[PDB]
């Protein structure tokens, strides 16, 4: 299953 | 393939083993980032691959 299909995180 | 790459804007900390932690600077090439948010990339200066989330890099050259 995709790796890339995840949400991104917040900046820091 | 291209030979663009990008930098990282800000220090990330890897929570996987699939995904890279880097530092703001370190420059990264991308070998993929068609398929979602998360880039397939490569570290020039460590040599590792890993997943990156792409919010966190720009362009650089």
């Amino acid at each position: 299953v995709s790796l890339a299909r995840r949400p991104l995180p917040p900046l820091p | 393939g291209s030979h663009m790459t990008f930098v990282a804007l800000y220090d990330y900390e890897s929570r996987t083993e699939e995904d890279l932690s880097f530092k703001k600077g370190e420059r990264l090439q991308i070998v993929n980032n068609t398929e979602g948010d998360w880039w397939l990339a490569h570290s020039l200066t460590t040599g590792r691959t890993g997943y990156i989330p792409s919010n966190y890099v720009a362009p650089s050259d």
